């Protein structure tokens, strides 16, 4: 019963975290 | 490694792990990774990423609160506390240093980022108000003499600290391990 | 990486035990232990049992997700291929299995558990010759080595894997890219 | 399951990252 799970969408900690952490890591590379 | 970015694959695009809780060593790790704790600063400093990443420490802190529940790890409890608050205090000032290098002034989203992680501070922030908005060339070198008062360098320690002691604590009283 | 403590959530985990495993794991974990990109296959009777159970559970997944247009086709043809392909593997793990000297013969004879299909004078063929003397099965292998190289049965099942996430991907909500 | 009371790894994951493993260093030797 949650509207992104509804729309198929990514809404996870687990989620948030890996695109922090790839966000982090395209920082580093340039 | 197509065996790995299938299990990366799972967490971020999986139906079963959306809404599912979220263990402690991930937010450990990504602290680690995130402000690179090694024996100094390709951190990144945006207020997205940087909220999160003070979430998932208050996260860390709210679950090494409860989970200590001859010895006495009271020390390591009131030494964590000292290391978690100076860590954040600190975080969120050089975040805020990060803001206010900027011109323009993105200010709605400063104050609000000083409503949600300043206020286990003082309100010397009233100083920030003044400073929020005077013009930048006097202020930049207002701010930068301040890595030779508070070097990066410390803070980087008192964080590495207070995550080894945290998941010493855990490691210890709670049935936790950290090593594969 | 740090990757490994996404690992250690899923090797490792309380929550992850008792929980759904997805079908891409089981098609990445097939496309690895056949390297589908020539035998660097590990035949050890654990892991190909496991593999087959894979392998397995994504011809059940492929076949209920199968429940102007005509893949009749596609759902044949992934038959023809499960059913040849699996054969192969069972085959050359039973030919692995005589090559080795003494011959662990009872784990073998049930070997055929699931794998083992009905079909009984592959089998019966197969086992007669259980307990010649060891020659007459190394080179009846190395007979059969280079009666159907391996190299066959890597693209029957690389094609049986490319059919598959072809039907999953159109029909099904399915995806495989990134 | 008796072995999450026992703090054992019993997953499919877990078997499948095994099996990984078990093929890889294999591979390396
Ligand atoms: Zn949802
Ligand atoms: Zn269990």
């Amino acid at each position: 019963a949650c509207e992104m799970c509804r729309l198929g969408l990514p809404h996870g900690s687990f989620f948030e975290l890996l695109r922090d952490w790839k966000k982090i890591e395209e920082f580093r590379n340039k | 490694s197509s065996i790995v970015n299938a299990c990366l694959r799972y967490l971020g695009y999986s139906k079963s792990m959306c809404h599912e809780k979220m263990p402690i060593f991930m937010d450990i790790a990504f602290i680690e990774y995130c402000f690179n704790l090694s024996l100094s600063q390709q951190i990144l400093w945006e207020y997205s990423l940087i909220s999160n990443a003070l979430e998932r420490l208050e996260n860390i802190e709210l679950e090494r609160q409860n989970c200590m529940r001859l010895l006495n790890k009271e020390t390591l409890n009131n030494e964590a506390l000292k290391l978690y608050s100076c860590a954040k205090a600190g975080i969120c000032r050089w975040m805020a240093f990060h803001f206010l290098e900027q011109e323009p002034i993105d200010h709605i989203n400063f104050t609000k980022f000083l409503q949600d992680w300043g206020s286990h501070n003082e309100k010397e922030m009233e100083a920030l108000q003044r400073l929020s908005k005077h013009k930048i060339r006097k202020r930049l070198i207002y701010v930068s003499q301040h890595k030779k008062k508070m070097p990066w360098s410390k803070f980087n320690s008192v964080l590495s600290r207070y995550i080894q002691c945290t998941k010493l604590q855990l490691e210890v009283f709670c049935d936790y391990d950290f090593k594969q």
